[PDB]
């Protein structure tokens, strides 16, 4: 489906501090009043989801619905892709050259079929339950923005906070979800694995090159953030 | 501060800033002389007066009120509770860039406004022309009448219709000024031109003017010397060019404001000490009197009008 | 042009070319505001010998500070000085002041001047200086009685 | 230095400004974090056994502090040598890979571990490329790699058909055919095996001693160079303006304390101005305000050099509590003057309503007066009648023309 | 305008502009000021009845 994204998709340009002042930069922001995608009744195809400007990710989850994130280039063989792997106390960020198959699954444990890397990150564990998520890459370093703010998309305003920073460049242009259930399907191929569970869905908004001015209050914290290429007040 | 606001805390930087020429020696001269001749304009009109005069004791001058005009001495600061309205809704080191204060502070423009009030109700227009003579205000407002044709027996008859609509127009002064902010612009604009003339300097030093980085720790740290010299270089002239169009602003503006204090001191002198027959010079209408009135960063003249109305068609001949 | 080469050494004089232009460029500004600012002092000074010089005005200190009788000029390299002669009044006395005058029922007002008394004594005097004249109906009229 | 700011010798009386007052910083602390990780050297040098040189492994080292520190692990090296990278300069670099080899040699072999050489341990077991960049570190290890019995557990390749490639390993065991059959995989005449033993005894010679050799192999591929070794660690100066560089935001002036909350992940902090007023400490979690010390602009008060020569000084817009009266106005703080409390006439303007002169004996500071008192007595049946005239005589002095000049 | 007036038809060209500063900013203002002011004095002069 195709849903309206009012007012979200603001995050923090730089980790610097304001008083109550405005700020007028020109960043990857999400657009306002922007056609996203919203994949809700795809129960388990179009695997080909572009990484061109980021990712704007969206989550209802009720609880541990989402496993992970893959993140490639083309997802064949010899081709540089991080997988982010989110347990209950640990979460794992791998670059490896591997090739995956149609919907990568996890309940499984493994994959691919061969996984020969040495590279290690660990940090803390990411995952009315609203999680919001914002993927770039620029100047070798992956950046993510997560934040978790009760309640689809409602009129609030809610800012993403950077935690973690990964120094890594590769030409990502691939977008998978990991999806968790009950039954087992070890076949790659047979892309037919629906089962009844949660509520899943996951929103696809590509991010743009735009201007925003935003308003930092007293305590330093994204209270307002306007646009200036929609509208002529803005 | 041309070498600092250039050069920040860099020996070699300063060392090759004397290259350019003797710009460093004048910027900073017109500078100061810029600030001189603004110490001048505040003397040349709230300082007119050469003795200080005060108000008696008895506060019955014939049937007026001024109690919004003169000084209050219950409030620490002796003002008018007009000039304590006015201050009231003026909204007023950073990189080498400071604030020189005035000479006058508000106390002492409060001082000359209450000497030169004192010499206009008290003295008349003697105050502004040689020694001061003592008049009572009924007959100075009698001369004034007649001095532009009309008879003293509509004054010295209709005396107390007169005094309450002055009263009255001196406490409408107030709430007319309270409403619509619009009107003290002009003594806020420039202030806001300020904000945006001494803001912008800093605001353009993060610009690199086509040089790798801004500042010239990482400069001096990350190229070679020989060869990041003409970045300094490209940082100070275009620093230098932008100082020199904030020093022409400045003069423009300085033009400006002594070309403004200039009328402003004209209209002080021929409106509050003595009564003029120019038509819109003291205010639309036929001028009686000015009341003037200090501010932080200005004077607001207040004229008293004689206005005939309720006319009727007759023959003449 | 001795030292270096034309084709090595054109960036050096494009450079002291501009350098040069920009040094010259703020001479050219700080002329033009100073020729605005004699233009606007030469606009006054004719104002001033306009309405002093040649005739009396009514202005206050617009032609010297007190009452302008005339003015002569006098020439400079650069400039004009202009010398006002002003008539100021000094010398004063405390007298007592009255509005009017109430006779037979009416109330009479002076038409040039003012009414003084010394004690026990009333006469008609003008604004700038003490004459001491009898109150007469010349230099007095009526305007109704002392109601 | 009037005289000199002005390019004359006899000033006139007035206030002139010559230059600008500057506070030089003392000190220059620099603040990262403690440690974060570390390279484990520790099981790359103090391993309880090595591995053989036909099996070398090799630890990748991608995300740690590269704190070259080998001086504690049996400092008394036999062979210590540095290739392209200088000995004490490797602790101030970075790079991308970090790849780590280690294997256990003889003693007379520590010699083939280099770029360009010959022989059975360089071109059977362990290649070196040519334009190699890093650091070898081989040290003896008898007591430990040797038995009564002999220690035949670490093997060699003797035999190969070709050389191996620079940073190659191969563990194949098949039999080197060294005639003309390829003897279908037995063991006989000209059918030997490649891999042969060494069994280090420790009554063996030097030169026959096993010696543990560990190779840094370094390289760069344009990479952010995730490794670094450590910064720096100071303390934290108060009350004085010093030079700090926390964590490359490098600048110079006071770290006062401060009450205003940060957000857990904002470190630096900027003002309206892009200037930085506030930057958060990399040791301890507690954010402090900049603030530049004692600043602003001296000024010389003369009353010129027909009359005397006693000057006063003037600091413009800053306090004089830190670095002949001293007196604080609103306009700044003068010395060499004495503040008179009687108000005379204005001489030579200095600011917010004080002006000096020269008494006559030193330079005087007093409030400028605005006049005279005179209240006359304002009565409703009083009036002052002039009786004398006076004519005077005033100048007025007003421009006309100017210099007509051209260029 | 500066960024039509210094870079005719050009992206890199008005990315690389902005990189000087906010000089535009102030000249467009200037003249927003002075043509203000231009429609002012046709006022003082002409609508004083
Ligand atoms: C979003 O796009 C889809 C197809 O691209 C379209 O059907 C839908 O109407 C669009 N939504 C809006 C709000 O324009
Ligand atoms: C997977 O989750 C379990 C907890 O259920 C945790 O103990 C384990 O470390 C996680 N594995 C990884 C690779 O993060
Ligand atoms: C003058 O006006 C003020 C308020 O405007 C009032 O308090 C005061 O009593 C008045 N005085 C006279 C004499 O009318
Ligand atoms: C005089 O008469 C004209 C019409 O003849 C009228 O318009 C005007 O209002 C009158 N004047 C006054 C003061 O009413
Ligand atoms: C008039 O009297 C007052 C006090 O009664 C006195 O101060 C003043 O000097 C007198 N006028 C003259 C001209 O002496
Ligand atoms: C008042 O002045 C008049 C002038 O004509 C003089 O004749 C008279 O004697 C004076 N009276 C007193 C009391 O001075
Ligand atoms: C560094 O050590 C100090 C002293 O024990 C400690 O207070 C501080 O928290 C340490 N830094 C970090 C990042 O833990
Ligand atoms: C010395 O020369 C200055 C220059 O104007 C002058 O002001 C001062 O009065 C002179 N002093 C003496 C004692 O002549
Ligand atoms: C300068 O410092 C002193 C010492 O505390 C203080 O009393 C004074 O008020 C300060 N001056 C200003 C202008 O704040
Ligand atoms: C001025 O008065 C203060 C306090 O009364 C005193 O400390 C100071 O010495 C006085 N100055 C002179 C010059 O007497």
């Amino acid at each position: 489906s195709y849903t309206n994204s009012f007012t979200r998709g603001v995050y923090y340009p730089d980790k610097v501090f304001r008083s109550s002042v405005l700020h007028s930069t020109q960043d990857l922001f999400l657009p306002f009043f922007s056609n996203v995608t919203w994949f809700h009744a795809i129960h388990v195809d179009n695997p080909v989801l572009p990484f061109n400007d980021g990712v704007y990710f969206a989550s209802t989850e009720k609880s541990n619905i989402i496993r992970g994130w893959i993140f490639g280039t083309t997802l064949d063989s010899k081709t540089q892709s991080l997988l982010i792997v989110n347990n209950a106390t640990n979460v794992v960020i791998k670059v490896c050259e591997f090739q995956f198959c149609n919907d990568p699954f996890l309940d499984f444990r493994v994959y691919s079929s061969a996984n020969n890397c040495t590279f290690e990150y660990v940090s803390q564990p990411f995952l009315k339950n609203l999680r919001e998520f914002v993927f770039k890459n620029i100047d070798g370093y992956f950046k993510i923005y997560s934040k978790h703010t009760p309640i689809d998309l409602p009129q609030g305003f809610s800012a993403l906070e950077p935690l973690v920073d990964l120094p890594i460049g590769i030409n990502i242009t691939r977008f998978q979800t990991l999806l968790a259930l009950h039954r087992s399907y070890l076949t790659p191929g047979d892309s037919s694995s629906g089962w009844t569970a949660g509520a899943a869905a996951y929103y696809v908004g590509y991010l743009q090159p735009r201007t925003f001015l935003l308003k930092y209050n007293e305590n330093g914290t994204i209270t307002d953030a306007v646009d200036c290429a929609l509208d002529p007040l803005s | 501060d041309c070498t600092m606001y250039i050069c920040g805390d860099s020996t070699e930087c300063s060392n090759l800033l004397l290259q350019y020429g003797s710009f460093c020696t004048q910027l900073k001269r017109a500078l100061t002389g810029i600030a001189v001749e603004q110490d001048k304009n505040t003397q040349e009109v709230f300082a007119q007066v050469k003795q200080i005069y005060k108000t008696p004791p008895i506060k019955y001058f014939g049937g007026f009120n001024f109690s919004q005009i003169l000084p209050d001495p219950s409030k620490p600061s002796k003002r008018s509770p007009i000039e304590d309205l006015l201050f009231n809704k003026v909204t007023l080191k950073f990189n080498g860039l400071t604030v020189l204060p005035p000479l006058l502070t508000d106390e002492m423009i409060a001082q000359y406004t209450s000497a030169l009030l004192a010499g206009t109700i008290t003295s008349g227009w003697t105050f502004g022309a040689g020694p001061a003579l003592q008049i009572p205000f009924p007959m100075q407002m009698a001369y004034r009448f007649n001095g532009i044709g009309v008879t003293q027996n509509v004054l010295y008859e209709n005396q107390k219709l007169i005094a309450n609509q002055f009263n009255s127009a001196i406490g409408k002064i107030q709430d007319s000024l309270s409403s619509t902010p619009s009107a003290l612009g002009k003594l806020q604009d420039v202030v806001n031109h300020n904000a945006q003339a001494l803001n912008t300097l800093v605001k353009q030093l993060s610009s690199k003017f086509g040089a790798i980085s801004s500042v010239l720790n990482d400069i001096l740290s990350r190229l070679d010397p020989p060869e990041a010299e003409v970045q300094i270089d490209r940082l100070i002239t275009g620093r230098l060019q932008s100082l020199q169009t904030y020093v022409t602003q400045q003069l423009i503006r300085a033009a400006e404001i002594r070309a403004s204090a200039n009328l402003a001191a004209t209209k002080m002198s021929e409106c509050v000490l003595g009564q003029s027959k120019r038509v819109d010079f003291c205010g639309k209408g036929y001028h009686l009197m000015s009341f003037p009135q200090s501010a932080p960063h200005g004077v607001v003249f207040l004229h008293v009008t004689y206005v005939p109305a309720q006319e009727k068609n007759f023959t003449t001949a | 042009l001795s030292r270096l080469d034309p084709p090595e050494a054109e960036v050096q004089i494009d450079r002291l070319i501009t350098g040069r232009l920009q040094s010259l460029q703020t001479y050219v500004t700080q002329q033009l505001i100073r020729a605005a600012e004699i233009r606007a002092s030469a606009n006054l000074a004719a104002t001033k010998m306009s309405e002093c010089v040649l005739g009396q005005s009514k202005r206050v200190d617009f032609c010297g500070k007190g009452y302008h009788l005339m003015s002569f000029p006098q020439s400079a390299p650069h400039g004009v000085v202009f010398l006002h002669v002003t008539y100021v009044p000094a010398q004063e006395k405390n007298f007592t002041t009255a509005p009017a005058i109430c006779h037979d029922g009416k109330a009479h007002f002076p038409r040039e001047g003012v009414f003084v008394s010394n004690g026990t004594h009333w006469f008609v005097t003008q604004r700038n200086f003490y004459e001491p004249q009898i109150i007469t109906t010349d230099n007095t009229f009526v305007s109704g009685n002392c109601d | 230095e009037t005289k000199c700011t002005l390019k004359s010798f006899t000033v006139e009386k007035g206030i002139y400004q010559t230059s600008n007052f500057r506070v030089q910083p003392t000190e220059s602390i620099v603040r990262f974090p403690n440690i974060t990780n570390l390279c484990p050297f520790d099981e790359v040098f103090n391993a309880t056994r090595f591995a053989s040189v036909y099996a070398w492994n090799r630890k990748r080292i991608s995300n740690c502090v590269a704190d070259y520190s080998v001086l504690y692990n049996f400092a008394p090296f036999f062979a210590f040598k540095c290739y392209g990278v200088s000995p004490t300069k490797l602790n101030d670099l970075c790079f991308t890979n970090v790849y780590a080899d280690s294997f256990v040699i003889r003693g007379n072999e520590v010699s083939q571990i280099a770029p360009g050489q010959t022989g059975n341990i360089a071109d059977y077991n362990y290649k070196l490329p040519d334009d190699f960049t890093g650091c070898v570190i081989a040290w003896n290890s008898n007591k430990l790699d040797s038995k009564v019995g002999g220690n035949y557990n670490y093997l060699y390749r003797l035999f190969r058909k070709s050389n191996l490639k620079p940073f190659e390993r191969d563990i194949s065991t098949e039999i080197y055919q060294a005639g003309n059959k390829p003897c279908n995989g037995v063991a006989g005449f000209n059918c030997y095996f490649p891999l042969r033993s060494y069994g280090f005894r420790p009554t063996y010679g030097v030169g026959h001693q096993p010696y543990r050799v560990v190779v840094l192999s370094f390289e760069l591929l344009h990479a952010p160079a995730t490794v670094c070794g450590p910064k720096k660690s100071t303390n934290l100066v108060k009350n004085k303006c010093v030079n700090f560089n926390f964590n490359g935001l490098t600048g110079t002036g006071v770290l006062t304390e401060s009450n205003k909350k940060f957000l857990p992940f904002q470190q630096f902090g900027r003002d309206i101005a892009d200037t930085t007023d506030a930057v958060r400490d990399p040791q301890t979690l507690e954010i402090l305000d900049i603030t530049p010390c004692s600043f602003g602009g001296v000024s010389v008060i003369t009353p010129g050099t027909n009359t005397s020569n006693q000057v006063a000084v003037l600091y413009q817009g800053v306090n004089c509590t830190e670095v002949s009266n001293v007196f604080q106005t609103r306009a700044g703080c003068l010395i060499g003057a004495e503040y008179v409390n009687n108000s005379y006439e204005c001489d030579i303007p200095i600011g917010a309503g004080i002006c000096a002169s020269y008494q006559t004996q030193s330079i005087i500071a007093y409030t400028m007066s605005l006049g005279a008192e005179n209240s006359v007595a304002y009565s409703n049946n009083s009036i002052a009648i002039p009786t004398n005239f006076t004519i005077s005589v005033t100048t007025e002095i007003l421009p006309v023309s100017m210099t007509k000049t051209s260029v």
